[PDB]
């Protein structure tokens, strides 16, 4: 059984990951250029952080030197066309013009957890496997890369999570083939979550899922569809729901 | 304990019917027209080739029979290596192949590979531990034959091979053993003494047989100790391997005017090496492999224009670490020559650096300039690079025909770099889509 | 009964490594290689890495490999850093004098403190392919294809697309297996799918096929290539050259084009209720 986490978050003007020339990392999707944050950034972003440190843990989850790690992280991708910009800065003497650059985008992320490998790596432990899964959930919901954060204080918090228990690993990145155009009667986040809605409404017509949104801000689906099993209003409650669907489990 | 190349099977070849195998040197000389040499790394495929080249040169030297094209190799080649059976041995207390007297500088048999890390190298992409894992005799032979051609410097007091920096290695490819043997048969009046004969001497200032088989290092190669896992080079499950040996460094004396036929030299006589790294610095931009360097050069000094497949081997280095080795194949016939256009084609990386480095507006010192163009350079480069043999001779594809390939990707870039909805936005995109690389001859 | 199964590969980014990477420069190939699909199928069945070489790899290596190119990728590069702020493991060990004790006898005396650590930064650039689609159609025994399809219906381990960070965005088990005589007819049988209504469509769809040995003899053609992606062992890796040909298939005569079968844009709901509709007048009258 695989536990799959769907992740939509908005981010302020900053530069978390850069290449050798310094540019914001960028992939190609849907006929245009996409803003990109590496999966090997979210790893060593969540990993070795203080909030996550709460048989040995953090080895069965993410490996180090035939460890067979049971967590897989994918490349975050923007839901609109990448729009880079370059800032001009000068230096003082208090007694020449350079260039820095930045990008702003809303990213979709995707998390997958293998339960059987996690239990096998726990030497038969089961409460510890669910404990580590919960720990990774609370870490991943509240972790950012430590990029150029002193100058661009990018400390945004998410806007929707849907969790899945499907039979085989499948992402929803193909929902963002068409780039999102902002209309007057909506915003970027609402249209992104609607594009996520009109790809889970399909497939079944053509499994279950727990959904959470903070104080139920941007409800999944723009009708009364049952595209998500339950809609919840807390991060702890969503984690407890995940543990409850795994089995009798208290947080 | 006892190992002989003529009898024991080490030559990893693939038959033309579709079955790869490992047969011996005598058997490869026997069949020689229904197979191809099967070695994934360019180094082994070049070294086994040069050893067969030296063998055929010595067989012509002591037999005086040429190998006719589209025919089996001469039969009289076989008994001469049988008579001189004592000169091809891998072990024993006596005459040894690619070995010399032992010494005290004890090193494990891992430095004989440029891709398997040893000493202070980073074993992050290949987890190797010293005096734990070793190589088989076929792998020992393969690592032995690479010292003449890919010997770079080793720090303080240790030099390179006879060619100093190993340059490009260009040769002509064919689909059977006689095919490539028969395309590079040009002999010389002076041969020399190859390395498999008696104790080599520098003597005076070389030739053909002695030129290729120069020994910058001596190797010990002790007997295979009974250590067992499988392998690490070709992964084959095998028997007792060798784990420790000796290597001493032989300096090359000053002078010694030697010209490698496959090697490529520059205007000053220095070697012409690859132009690749892992980083796009202020004086380099990462595009693809450099197939355009040894072209306004091969086409005037050695090799000239001839019909066949020109195989390019580009082996990069810096100090004592290899970074990237690649191969390529291009098709030519000899469709005239424009010296100026070949010169511009030999000088292209500076044009790419100048195209990347251009500021979007204004001008600033130490300005990196448009790094998304640095992202899209490799795709148009690899779309261009399929007809390298057609760009070289200018049959139907030109610099201007190569210029059009950038338009689609670059129009895709212009939307992102100017994501506005003004008249000025689309006009800047139109000016931006007219950026083309410009030719620089010197 | 069906004799050949079908696998669908698609993702935002993918990479399939070639022979031309023995260092920190990892280059990719144009198409998914045989070894990649063999590894994914071994993961889906759940065979051990030490077990693949024992009567499990050649059994599937006897199959015929067939790939079709729906839409090819843009060559992309990602800059990778290893060991920022940490100390890495280096390969040197002290010389144990006598050469009689080496290998496994030496490894019994190895300690965690015997190793030495170096703090540096290992830089690499890895190539990925963006927006690419492929179909893998493997022709084998009908029982073997049934076992393969049952295994990929529910994979024991998680599956990726060449590298562990490349996720599936379409089902690999989307296509049911069928019975066909040739790989060409099988690759032409699976149709071509569109995502949205107006987009470029490739008029030619390249296909990669294994070179049939024909009768006894029949030396390889001049237009065939070599490829070192026939795996014999996976720990440590052992790879074997193979013969590869290339064929092409023109769209519109042996592969059809399917419809969109869905909606791409999301858009808000309908405001602007009509005041001339009959239901409006009925509800207005009842409310009055
Ligand atoms: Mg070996």
């Amino acid at each position: 059984m695989l536990i799959e986490i769907h992740m939509i978050q908005n981010h302020s003007p900053a530069n978390l990951n850069r290449d050798d020339l310094g540019a914001p990392k960028t992939c190609y999707f849907g006929g245009v250029l996409r803003s990109r944050i590496s999966s090997q950034c979210i790893k060593r972003s969540i990993r070795t952080s203080n909030d996550f440190k709460a048989l040995a843990p953090d080895i069965a989850l993410c490996g180090r030197m035939t460890v067979e790690a049971a967590l897989q992280v994918a490349h975050a991708i923007s839901t609109h066309i990448a729009r880079p910009e370059i800032d001009y800065f000068v230096a003082a003497d208090d007694v020449h013009i350079g260039e820095s650059m930045f990008a702003s985008a809303c990213f979709y992320k995707y998390f997958s957890i293998d339960w059987e490998q996690l239990v096998k790596n726990l030497k038969g432990d089961t409460n510890l496997a669910a404990h580590t899964v919960g720990a990774f959930l609370l870490a991943a919901a509240k972790t950012n890369p430590s990029g150029k954060q002193n100058s661009f204080a990018a400390h945004n918090y998410p806007d929707g999570i849907l969790v899945e228990f499907k039979n085989s690993p499948i992402s929803y990145a193909n929902a963002f083939v068409r780039p999102v155009s902002v209309v007057k009667e909506s915003d970027l986040v609402e249209q992104s979550i609607g594009q996520l809605s009109n790809y889970v409404n399909d497939i079944r017509l053509g499994v279950i899922g727990f959904w959470f949104s903070p104080n139920n801000r941007y409800p999944l689906g723009y009708k009364h569809s049952k595209l998500a099993s339950r809609n919840i209003g807390n991060l702890n409650e969503l984690v407890g729901a995940v543990l409850d669907y795994i089995g009798g489990f208290k947080w | 304990v006892m190992y002989n190349l003529l009898c024991d099977n080490w030559v990893n070849v693939v038959y033309l019917s579709g079955k790869p195998d490992r047969i011996s040197l005598v058997q490869t000389l026997k069949d020689a027209h229904c197979l191809q040499l099967a070695y994934s790394n360019p180094m082994d495929r070049f070294t086994v080739f040069r050893f067969l080249l030296a063998l055929g040169y010595w067989c012509f030297a002591n037999t005086n029979v040429e190998p006719e094209p589209d025919k089996p190799l001469p039969v009289s080649w076989i008994p001469w290596l049988e008579e001189n059976k004592e000169y091809f041995e891998l072990f024993g207390d006596g005459k040894r192949f690619f070995q010399a007297d032992p010494s005290s500088r004890i090193r494990a048999i891992t430095d004989l590979i440029h891709e398997i890390p040893t000493a202070h190298n980073l074993c992050h992409f290949k987890h190797v531990t010293d005096y734990i894992d070793g190589l088989c005799e076929a792998c020992c032979i393969k690592g032995l034959l690479r010292l003449p051609v890919f010997t770079t410097v080793g720090g303080r007091g240790i030099g390179a091979g006879i060619n100093n920096t190993p340059p490009f290695y260009l040769l002509w490819h064919a689909n059977d053993l006689a095919g490539m043997l028969a395309q590079n048969w040009q002999p010389w009046d002076n041969m020399g003494i190859p390395a498999w004969l008696g104790s080599f001497q520098k003597e005076s200032r070389v030739g053909l047989l002695a030129g290729m088989t120069w020994l910058p290092r001596k190797v010990y190669l002790h007997d295979p100790v009974p250590g067992q896992a499988a392998c690490c080079s070709c992964g084959l499950p095998s028997e007792a391997l060798v784990y420790s040996c000796s290597i001493e460094v032989e300096p090359v004396p000053k002078g010694l005017e030697w010209k490698d036929p496959h090697g490529v030299y520059t205007d000053q006589g220095k070697s012409l090496q690859s132009k690749i790294k892992l980083m796009s610095n202020d004086r380099y931009t990462f595009a693809d492999r450099d197939w355009y360097s040894p072209l306004f050069s091969y086409l005037h000094a050695e090799g000239n224009s001839r019909q066949g497949k020109l195989w390019l081997v580009g082996f990069a280095s810096d100090k004592a670490k290899s970074i990237d080795i690649w191969d390529k194949i291009i098709e030519l016939e000899g469709t005239d020559t424009n010296d100026e256009l070949l010169a511009q084609l030999a000088n292209r990386a500076t044009a790419l650096n100048a195209m990347r480095k251009k500021p979007l507006r204004g001008d600033f010192k130490k300005s990196v300039g448009t790094p998304q163009i640095a992202d899209i350079i490799p795709h148009a480069e690899n779309r261009i690079a399929i007809n390298a043999g057609k760009m070289t001779e200018n049959r139907g594809y030109s610099w201007q025909d190569a210029d059009t390939e950038y338009g689609e990707l670059l129009t895709k870039v212009a939307y992102s770099l100017e994501p506005a909805q003004t008249v000025d936005a689309r006009l800047k995109r139109g000016n931006f889509i007219s950026r083309k690389p410009w030719p620089i001859i010197p | 009964p069906p004799n050949t199964l079908f696998l669908r590969l698609e993702g935002a980014l993918q990479s399939w490594g070639s022979n031309e990477a023995k260092f920190a420069l990892r280059r990719t190939a144009d198409a998914p290689t045989k070894s990649g699909v063999l590894g994914l199928l071994c993961a889906a069945m759940g065979i051990g890495r030490a077990e693949a070489a024992d009567s499990w790899l050649p059994k599937l290596a006897n199959l015929r490999m067939g790939v079709r190119i729906d839409r090819p990728g843009i060559r992309w590069w990602d800059f990778h850093t290893v060991g920022a702020g940490q100390r890495m493991r280096m390969a040197e060990l002290k010389a144990p004098k006598k050469p009689s004790m080496v290998g496994a006898a030496l490894a019994e005396t190895l300690t965690p403190s015997k190793v030495k650590t170096r703090a540096e930064t290992l830089l690499s650039r890895r190539e990925y392919l963006a927006d690419a689609s492929f179909l893998v159609a493997l022709q084998g025994e009908p029982e073997l294809v049934a076992k393969l399809s049952a295994a990929l219906a529910k994979p024991v381990w998680a599956i990726y697309l060449g590298r562990k960070s490349c996720p599936p965005s379409r089902p690999v088990c989307e296509h049911p297996p069928g019975f066909y005589n040739t790989l060409e007819e099988a690759l032409s049988a699976v149709p071509l799918q569109k995502r949205w209504h107006n987009e470029p469509l490739p008029q030619i769809l390249p296909c990669v096929m294994d070179w049939i040995p024909g009768y006894d003899g029949e030396h390889a053609p001049d237009d065939a290539e070599i490829h070192y992606d026939l795996p014999v062992s996976f720990q440590p890796p052992r790879h074997l050259p193979r013969f590869v040909i290339r064929r092409e298939l023109v769209v519109g005569e042996d592969v059809q084009v399917s419809r969109e079968t869905g909606t791409s844009v999301w858009r808000p709901k309908g405001t602007r209720a009509d005041y001339n509709n009959s239901e409006y007048k009925k509800v207005r009258a009842e409310r009055l």
